[PDB]
RNA sequence: GGGGACGGGUGAAACAGGAUGAUCCCGCCGAGACCGCCGGCCGCGCAGGCGCCUGCCAAGACCGCCUCUGUCAAUCAAGGGCGAAGGCCGGGGGCUAGAAGGCGAUCAGACACCACCGUAUUCCCGGCCGUAAACGGUGCCGCCCCGCGGCCGGCGCGCGCGUCCCGCCGGCCGCCCAGGGAAACCGGGAGGCUCCGGGCUCUGGGGGGAGUAUGGCCGCAAGGCUGAAACUUGAAGGCAUU
């Protein structure tokens, strides 16, 4: 319901009883219906196959990567987002993998993680368009929307508060040590402004 | 360092664009008799002695 | 001896720096690199464990003396792999031709084939071997200019990559080192070449180490430690 | 006989004579022309050149080093790729002081392929 | 009108060619419009070549030689003398002069 | 380049009687 | 990590860089661009253009030919596709250089040249744009034409036999006999033309005004394309000689 990536269910054996276990998992790009996945140390190198990421080939398209290991996954889970296999350091046991924002972690080699892009990618390039559209959207996660700019209400309500000229009236960055209610404007900003670079 | 007396051996040419540098090939009076080339002011001949000061700065090879 | 804080006195950064000498594989004659410097054991820096993995360029007419018209414009890189009895045991880390040697190989009129192959040692090293080869006039010829036509070039590219394979494929690292010390390898190469046509110059410009494994010490016994054994 | 490496910055603006143990790691003693001379343009001269060493060459024989092996280079990288004036003085201020030469090489950086070079496609049109 | 045939450029089957910049003025120009001469000098001075060799202590040593190629532009060659105006007949000799 | 100039200049006056008939028509 | 005091930068400087150890040396790592020397009177491509390695995929000219077809052709309004760079619109990416901007000089002034820092841009993907001194300032297809050389590709002939030699065909070129031209020059044409006619398309008609105005079409825009008149003036221009 409130995300956008679709989810796939898929049935492994019971392998402490006579059943069947159904597990619900991030659908990689490119599972169908009645694909045979592959979970384990031996699993082979498929997408949607789930394999500890030290077995993983480096420049290898991960998703649902474990922070730690048998964490059961939680990092590249939105849509479209992967992680990279940037190498193997073999004396440490320690993978390093480049995580969505561009940042690179050192994760366990034993920590697992299902090959793939996450599907549902380009979702965000569509314009809502209407107000509608992220009403829509927002029922499905919480009540987040819509939002009021607090230079619109009234000094009690917020620190920005207001005036008789609706402006902050002191400056929008704030520190990080800030108490709960101080902390509403640009939070330990390093920098501010758009400016062209990195 | 004290300066090393050298004699011309051959006088090459007239340099400074005004012709008041001298291009001569000095050897070393005594010692280790290094030819260097050195410029000069004034009447130079063969045979000249003059002592240099370092000697161990060249001119640029009749230039 | 080439040291001096050791038995002398120096200037200050120099006066708590002792010297350790740095020794060669067995493969060459001249096996004294010559010595390094290293402040002596302060707190967490031992002075053995500073020069730890230090690369020396050494030429081969140094490391092997004789006549330098061969083997004067070769050098080897050797990284200091352990430190024992105060002496730095050495292994291999390249093998380069010099920048004089690499601008005589060029000139106008010729075709040069450069090409690399990446062949894995037995010893679990993975290396990079780059050669260059020169197309030569023929005995006679009417034309000035040594340009071969693309059937040629192909066959000589082959050739280059199918010659390595034969030569450094199940090479080991004290095998190559000998291999390239005296010249057998450039010469195959340089055969192979010149019957498909009049070649100039073929030999391995520099060999590199792209992935070296850990805890050579056995490959320091074969090759540094011992020379019986690299025979 | 005890060897370094005397690596020699040949180029225009400054000339470095610096004299490094093999590794290229510990230094033996650096000198520069800017450091013998007052005038800026005077830095790459053969005469601050001379008197850099000599400067140098007393460092490093108190340090025990005999003979270096040169490894002169240019400016190199995008530009130069010629030699200063003061680096042919380096090499002849080590020879007469008493530091015997072992192998000459030419260390200038050059590229396989370079990144655009400063000065526009019009050029330092000074 | 038309001071040359070859257009100050051997550009001969081709539409374009590749750009070199002018060492000394750092200014963009064709591959074919350029002045590209072709230099080995030894590493060390010819005055201190001598003193160098008997300084080495390595026997059977030889001087390194450098390897270079100058290439410039027309203006930034011109100015330099390595090429020099010249007269309308002389402009058509193309044999290296010496 | 006082041609090349010249159509600077021009494009920059037309471009300003485009934008006097915009505040018109 | 080492070592110690100035580095940068210039024409000479200066502004930043440095005992928070700069410059320099060496190891190592990340990022993106780019592919040297070879590299060219080399080649390929319809032009614009095209150089790392290793594959994969589809091409094209040329040559050879006792293979097939049988005029299927030439040139082209409208129409379709392509088109350097810069620009623009979405995604990215961001090493260098660097329109803008800021500085330090210069100078009488200098918001120029030169130094320095640096944004867009440069790079990739999906599009727009539709222009360049897009030049050989030389449309395309066809015929004949004078020698003399160079290179490239294919093929044939002798000959010991060589990346020979002599051809042939296609290409790229240099010199040039006539011939042409106002001449420079062209001569594989700008020859065979006041002795003027092989076919086809496009463009020009003194110099401005003016590629302006207005209308149309096209593009998101920048702009592109089509394109005046009133009015002004007696030269503008080419090539060569001094």
């Amino acid at each position: 319901r409130g995300r956008g990536a679709p989810l796939a269910r898929v049935q492994f054996p019971n392998m402490r009883g006579e059943g069947r276990v159904n597990e619900l998992f991030i659908a990689p790009e490119g599972m169908y219906t009645g694909q045979e996945v592959f979970s384990g140390n031996k699993a082979t190198l498929h997408i949607g196959n789930i394999l500890p990421v030290g077995n993983i080939p480096e420049g290898t398209y991960v998703c649902n990567v474990e922070e730690k290991p048998m964490d059961r996954g939680c990092l590249a889970r939105a849509s479209g987002t992967y992680c990279l296999v940037v190498a193997h350091n073999m004396e440490t046991n320690k993978t390093r993998i480049r995580l969505p924002s561009g940042q690179k972690k050192l994760i366990s080699s034993k920590a697992r993680a299902m090959i793939g892009l996450v599907a549902g990618g380009g979702r965000t390039d569509k314009p809502l368009l209407k107000a509608g559209n992220a009403y829509h959207k927002y029922k499905a996660k919480r009540n987040c929307w819509p939002v009021v700019r607090g230079v619109a209400m009234n000094p009690v309500d917020h620190p920005h508060g207001g005036g008789n000229h609706q402006h902050i009236g002191v400056s929008s960055c704030v520190p990080r040590n800030a108490v709960p209610g101080q902390k509403v404007g640009l939070i330990a900003a390093r920098r501010t402004g758009c400016s062209g670079g990195k | 360092p004290e300066p090393i007396n050298a004699r011309v051996i051959e006088v090459l040419g007239r340099t400074s664009s005004r012709g008041g540098i001298t291009q001569v090939k000095v050897e070393f009076m005594t010692g280790e008799k290094r030819q260097i080339i050195r410029n000069v002011i004034g009447p130079v001949r063969k045979d000249d002695i003059l002592v240099l000061m370092e000697s161990e700065r060249e001119a640029r090879r009749l230039r | 001896g080439k040291k001096k804080i050791t038995q002398r006195k120096n200037p200050d950064p120099y006066l708590k720096k002792e010297w350790y000498p740095v020794i060669a594989p067995a493969h060459f004659k001249s096996r004294h690199i010559g010595q390094t410097p290293v402040t002596k054991t302060a707190g967490l820096r031992v002075a053995t464990d500073v020069i730890n993995h230090r690369v020396y360029e050494v030429n081969l007419g140094d490391l092997n003396p004789g006549a330098e018209d061969l083997n004067g414009n070769t050098k080897f890189y050797l990284q200091t792999q352990l430190v024992s009895d105060g002496k730095c045991l050495t292994n291999f880390h390249g093998m380069d031709i010099t920048r004089h040697k690499y601008g005589s190989l060029f000139r106008k009129g010729c075709d040069c084939i450069d090409v690399f192959m990446d062949i894995p040692t037995t010893d679990g090293y993975l290396l990079r071997v780059f050669v260059i080869a020169f197309t030569d006039r023929f005995r006679f010829q009417r034309r000035k200019n040594c340009h071969v036509k693309g059937r040629v070039i192909r066959m000589m590219r082959a050739g280059i990559y199918e010659t390595l394979h034969n030569e450094l494929g199940k090479v080991s690292i004290p095998v190559l080192v000998t291999k390239l010390s005296n010249f057998e390898v450039n010469a195959k190469l340089t055969e192979a070449l010149q019957k498909i046509t009049m070649c100039r110059d073929v030999m391995i410009r520099r060999v590199k180490v792209v992935k070296r494994p850990r805890n050579t010490m056995e490959l320091l016994s074969t090759m540094h430690d011992s020379n019986q054994v690299r025979n | 006989e005890a060897f370094a490496v005397c690596h020699i910055y040949a180029g225009k603006n400054d000339t470095f004579i610096h004299v490094t143990d093999l590794s290229g790691r510990e230094t033996i003693g650096r000198v520069s022309g800017g450091m013998k001379v007052k005038r800026h343009c005077d830095e790459p001269s053969a005469y601050a050149a001379m008197q850099a060493t000599q400067d140098l060459i007393e460092i490093i024989t108190d340090r025990g080093i005999t003979a270096v092996h040169i490894k002169i280079r240019a400016d190199g990288g995008t530009g130069k790729r010629v030699y200063g004036q003061g680096g042919s003085a380096a090499i002849r201020a080590l020879v007469r002081g008493g530091i015997k030469i072992g192998r000459i090489e030419d260390s200038t950086p050059i590229p396989t392929d370079r990144t655009r070079h400063k000065g526009g496609r019009r050029g330092r049109r000074l | 009108p038309v001071k040359r045939r070859n257009n100050g450029r051997s550009k001969y089957n081709c539409g374009h060619t590749n750009i070199v910049r002018c060492q000394n003025c750092h200014r963009c120009v064709p591959k074919d419009k350029v002045i590209k001469r072709f230099t080995i000098r030894n590493i060390v001075d010819n005055t201190i070549a001598d003193d160098v060799l008997n300084a080495c202590v390595i026997q059977g040593f030889a001087i390194p030689k450098l390897y270079n190629k100058v290439q410039y532009c027309v203006s930034c060659s011109i100015h330099n003398h390595i090429v020099r105006v010249r007269s309308r007949e002389d402009r058509k000799i193309r044999t290296p002069p010496k | 380049m006082r041609a090349k100039w010249a159509k600077k200049r021009m494009r920059k006056l037309k471009r300003k009687r485009r934008h006097m008939k915009a505040r018109s028509k």
